């Protein structure tokens, strides 16, 4: 039964600096090593640095070497995580869990990662409100592919997600698949809109996607013909 | 870089599956103990095994942790619902003077038949490629397992600039979809004679392609 | 022995997550960081003492013995130490609560017919209330007095809230007896008793203990070190103080080269397109690969080279047998002293270090002066040998010839190969060429 | 929360010293990082500032 | 225990340390008489030439 507490989900923007807090409860983090792992969303796990209680040793990835920093409060059984000039990318999930190489072992290796913690979210950005692009999507061609035709619509460089995309407020609910938004290397989402209509109606009736922001407060209706 | 893990590895209820994990002479000659973390659907990673099949407390039998030579694995029996989640073979190196990662796998219990990508792939819109930038909207559905690696290459090369894709999400009735965004400046889609999204899922490959 | 999560002591009283251990020999009961109690809360006077004994005798044996406490409940347990669902208390400890509304003065016995030194291991409760007090104890003066033939211990509770820990303002204090063969034990407590079971079997072995986490890898090694087995080839070794076996001196220099092979003037003359074959003096031959000392004859026939094995053995032989005589191949040590503490004890604590410190120091010294005495001993001993070999030739050749000083004999003769050779064994007579040498060094 | 230490007055005459027959015994106690002090006395006690 | 330990130790310590320095002082002193008359026997023989 040992629990881990984490400081608070933060944000903050790029150049900025962030600091992860662990508390640790039963097993004194003092007879007990640790290290931590970035979680980018959906991006799988990235171990980041080590740090060992009652022995002051500390080794860190390659990578963020500087920028990151550990430190120990051995009086009230916290650990520290320091991250400095932080870089957009940087931001994920970060998590600390026991570590047994302490004492003689010093390295790290040996042990077997255990009790994590419920996981601290930074955020890095320097993003701001945007208003979003809506662009009609038609068939290149007449698909005539399988069945009918798909035409759609596009929404790109827009913060903050989401934005409600209704498809002639609501009279075309069949067939439309919006897919989930991307983040962008520049830091706004964008996401689409398409629908499976016959192709015996290309130009019997018209499509308009109602993208309404809340954000931008930017109410955008474009048409979609081929 | 990151140990060498399988993207994806998928069985019936109550089956042996099998994630190989193979590593780098500094790993390897090293053996250095390997462990092996289940990171369950947005919930924090978990000791699943360590020391080389070193039981943790808690944890079924049913996981065992083998190895040798350049590589070792994880075999799971009696695979059952709860037993689908993200796992990670976590180890140490000595090159690097760090410890090494595994790239990822999604084991997913069958249940639920194999699905074929549906790849739509849209061209720039009027409107769009008039403020001088175009986006070429591919929306891959319909796939299950949720697994795809999808590649987009000019005629002559694969192009990993403005490369976004959105890890694909369930639908109402259990497929998954994702979608992979890759725009460009105009003089770039005039370039060449057609551009086309490739999508890798189960060894098979659906494509789409549109020209200006 | 891997304690793991355990510590030679929560073994000992028996603790629940350290039952595993019971009755457990060992070697060298290896005590993880990792470790940690979760029993009810003691504390060992002179604690570090009875823990350094019990790693001696190497063994957690436990006897148990048919102790009968009258008038007085018996197996007394708490929360803080659980065994499993229910609540429970020490494995080789008895709690005694007193029965009904009384605690008579329990005093029983137990004679030592066996011949081996048993180890009791009692202690005593120390109330958090008066309440708690006279309630689990009757009296509200409780009191213990354990007591051999030999020596008498009584110690007294001592009621007061303090800490708390795992749910418990309260406190266990643990007291250990000795009892020698033929000896006999007796306890006479008014209350506040915490009564073995048993005794445990002492034995007199090499069995110590050491601190540390490393990891414990199938193999042999007869050194064992906090920082893993190390190899014990080297007479000295600079991982750490704390060793267990046959070990190398910890001295505190990191490195010492040792001389093992022939002082080397590098470099050559390599005098022209004819060779001079000059003599060795100011250089050496990186050509003889064959020996370490050899001869190079500049004949009519030419040019030629050849070790003299007799010469270069000679020296080989010294220099091998040396260094495993002045070093000791091997010592052993088992149980030492602590060479390390977490807290402060003042004059004792100090002491200990001093002692081992002032060792380190004073060896320290004889391994740096002995390689200085060492490498400067060999250098002599194998220039030497190449400065006989050089008079063994000038008693050998005699007057036929004379020493250019370039470290050379000029033959004042023809002297075919078969004639160098003749002079290479020793076997060589200077009458033969005596009339023929004299005529050309003076004519 | 490691150790525990109790003591109890012993009445007596004395050796007289600057006018007293009376003394104090002192008693230190080191406190770890984290861990807790506790003082439970019935009288006699010393405490410190 | 403790106390006896360390006594045990010193008194050790102190033989293992000493009897190095016998073991090595007589190893030179044989060493070094070898040379010494070894020598004179040389000298006369130079004394001579
Ligand atoms: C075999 O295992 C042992 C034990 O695991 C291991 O020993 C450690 O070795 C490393 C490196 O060789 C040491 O780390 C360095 O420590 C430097 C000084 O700080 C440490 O040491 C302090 C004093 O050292 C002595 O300690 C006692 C005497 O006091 C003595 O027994 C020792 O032999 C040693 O000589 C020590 O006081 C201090 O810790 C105190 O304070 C903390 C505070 O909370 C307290 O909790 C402790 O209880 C203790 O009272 C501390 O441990 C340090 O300057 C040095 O820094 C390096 O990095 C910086 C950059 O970060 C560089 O600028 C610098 O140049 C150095 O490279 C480094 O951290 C370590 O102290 C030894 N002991 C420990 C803690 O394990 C052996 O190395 C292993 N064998 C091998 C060689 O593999
Ligand atoms: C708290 O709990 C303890 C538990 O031990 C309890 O017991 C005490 O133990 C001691 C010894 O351990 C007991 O003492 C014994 O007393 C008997 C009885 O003595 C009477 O009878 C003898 C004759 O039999 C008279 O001479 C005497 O005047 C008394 O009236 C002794 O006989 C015992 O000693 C001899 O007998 C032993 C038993 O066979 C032998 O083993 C021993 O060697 C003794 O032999 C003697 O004679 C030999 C002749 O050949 C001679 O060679 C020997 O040298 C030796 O002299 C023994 O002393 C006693 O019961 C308890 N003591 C106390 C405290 O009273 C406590 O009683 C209990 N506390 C209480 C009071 O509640
Ligand atoms: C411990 O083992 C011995 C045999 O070596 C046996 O006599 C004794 O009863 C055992 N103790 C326990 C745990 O019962
Ligand atoms: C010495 O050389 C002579 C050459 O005349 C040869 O006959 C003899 O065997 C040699 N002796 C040795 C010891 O090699």
């Amino acid at each position: 039964q040992v629990q881990l507490v984490q400081s608070g989900a933060e944000v903050k923007k790029p150049g900025a600096s962030v600091t992860v807090s662990c508390q640790v409860s039963g097993y004194t983090l003092t007879s007990y090593g640790l290290s931590w792992v970035r979680q980018a969303p959906g991006q799988g796990l990235e171990w980041v640095g080590w740090i060992n209680t009652y022995d002051g040793q500390t080794k860190y990835v390659k990578k963020f070497q500087g920028r990151v920093t550990m430190t120990t409060h051995t009086g009230t059984n916290t650990a520290y995580m320091e991250m400095k000039s932080l870089r957009s990318d940087d931001t994920a999930v970060y998590y600390c869990a026991r570590v047994e190489g302490v004492r003689g072992v010093m390295g790290f290796h040996y042990y077997p990662m255990d009790v994590w913690g419920q996981g601290t979210m930074v955020t890095v950005s320097s993003a701001s409100t945007k208003g979003p692009s809506v662009f009609p999507l038609a068939p290149s061609s007449k698909s005539t592919s399988g069945g009918t035709a798909a035409l759609g619509c596009l929404v790109k460089d827009y913060f903050p997600e989401p934005v409600t995309v209704s498809w002639n407020s609501g009279a075309l609910t069949s067939g439309v698949h919006t897919f989930p938004a991307v983040l962008q290397s520049s830091g706004l989402y964008s996401l689409s809109s398409v629908v499976t209509v016959p192709s015996s109606s290309l130009g019997t009736q018209t499509y308009i996607c109602n993208v309404n922001h809340k954000p931008s407060n930017t109410k955008v209706d474009k048409k979609v013909e081929p | 870089s990151v140990l060498t893990q399988p993207p994806s590895v998928s069985g019936a209820p109550g089956q042996r599956v099998t994630i190989s994990c193979t590593g780098s002479s500094s790993n390897i000659g090293a053996g250095y103990a390997v462990h092996w973390y289940q990171q369950l659907p947005g919930t924090a990673p978990k000791l699943l095994i360590s020391g080389n099949s070193n039981r943790p407390s808690g944890v079924p039998d049913r996981f065992s942790g083998s190895k040798s030579g350049t590589s070792a694995s994880l075999a799971i029996t009696g695979l059952q619902a709860e037993d689908e989640a993200d796992y990670y073979c976590q180890s140490y190196d000595s090159s690097l003077s760090g410890s090494v990662f595994g790239g990822g796998t999604k084991l997913t219990v069958l249940g639920q038949p194999k699905a074929a990508p549906s790849v739509t792939l849209f061209p720039p819109s009027s409107e769009e490629l008039q403020a001088n930038k175009a986006t070429l909207v591919c929306l891959i559905s319909d796939f299950y397992p949720g697994a795809v690696t999808v590649a987009w290459k000019a005629d002559s090369s694969p192009v990993k600039a403005g490369v976004e894709t959105t890890t694909p999400s369930k639908q109402s009735n259990n497929k998954y979809a994702a979608s992979s965004y890759l725009s460009l400046t105009p003089e770039q889609w005039k370039s060449h004679r057609s551009y086309s999204c490739q999508v890798t899922h189960e060894g098979s490959t659906v494509e789409k392609t549109v020209a200006p | 022995l891997d304690g793991i999560d355990c510590t030679l002591i929560d073994a000992l009283l028996g603790d629940p997550h350290c039952d595993v251990f019971q009755n457990e020999t060992w070697d060298l009961f290896v005590e993880r960081s990792k470790a940690f109690s979760n029993c009810y809360p003691y504390d060992v006077p002179d604690y570090a003492s009875l823990r350094s004994l019990v790693a001696s005798s190497g063994t957690l044996e436990f006897i148990t013995e048919g102790f009968t406490w009258t008038g007085v409940t018996q197996n007394g347990g708490s929360n803080a130490c659980k065994r499993g669902p229910g609540s429970g208390f020490f494995s080789r400890l008895n709690w005694v609560t007193k029965s009904g509304s009384t605690y008579p003065v329990l005093n029983v016995t137990m004679p030592n017919n066996d011949n081996f030194d048993k180890l009791y291991i009692w202690g005593v409760h120390h109330p958090s209330t008066n309440q708690e007090q006279t309630s689990l104890y009757v009296q509200a003066s409780g009191r213990v007095t354990v007591s051999t033939r030999r020596s008498q211990q009584t110690i007294i509770p001592n009621i007061g809230s303090r800490p708390w820990v795992r749910g418990l303002s309260s406190r266990i204090s643990i007291y250990w007896t000795i009892v020698k063969p033929g000896d006999v034990l007796v306890i006479n407590s008014n209350g506040n008793l915490i009564a073995p079971r048993g005794y445990f079997k002492m034995r007199t072995g090499k069995s110590s203990i050491m601190r540390s986490d490393a990891p414990i890898d199938t193999c042999i090694s007869e050194c064992i070190t906090p920082n893993g087995s190390i190899p014990n080839d080297k007479p000295f070794q600079n991982v750490n103080k704390i060793t267990y076996g046959a070990c190398p001196k910890y001295v505190k220099q990191n490195t010492l080269k040792l001389a093992t092979g022939m002082r080397n003037v590098p470099e050559k003359q390599t005098r022209g397109l004819f060779g001079a074959i000059a003599g060795f003096i100011e250089n050496g031959w990186e050509g003889m690969i064959d020996g370490w000392y050899g001869f190079r004859h500049q004949n009519s026939e030419g040019t030629g080279q050849a070790a003299d094995l007799k010469s270069t053995q000679a020296a080989i032989d010294q220099i091998n047998g040396k260094l495993n005589r002045v070093i000791e191949k091997t010592n052993e040590k088992f149980h030492q002293i602590e060479k390390e503490f977490s807290e402060v004890e003042g004059r004792i604590q100090d002491l200990e270090k001093y002692v081992e410190d002032t060792k380190i120091d004073l060896w320290s010294y004889n391994a740096e002066l002995l390689v200085a005495l060492e490498n400067q001993h060999t250098i002599d001993l194998t220039d030497s040998e190449m400065n006989k070999l050089f008079e063994k030739t000038r008693r050998q050749l005699r007057e036929n010839a004379e020493d250019m000083g370039n470290g050379c004999f000029k033959i004042y003769h023809k002297c075919d190969n078969a004639c160098i050779e003749s002079i290479r064994n020793g076997t060589y007579d200077h009458d033969v060429y005596r009339d023929e040498a004299l005529n050309n060094r003076f004519q």
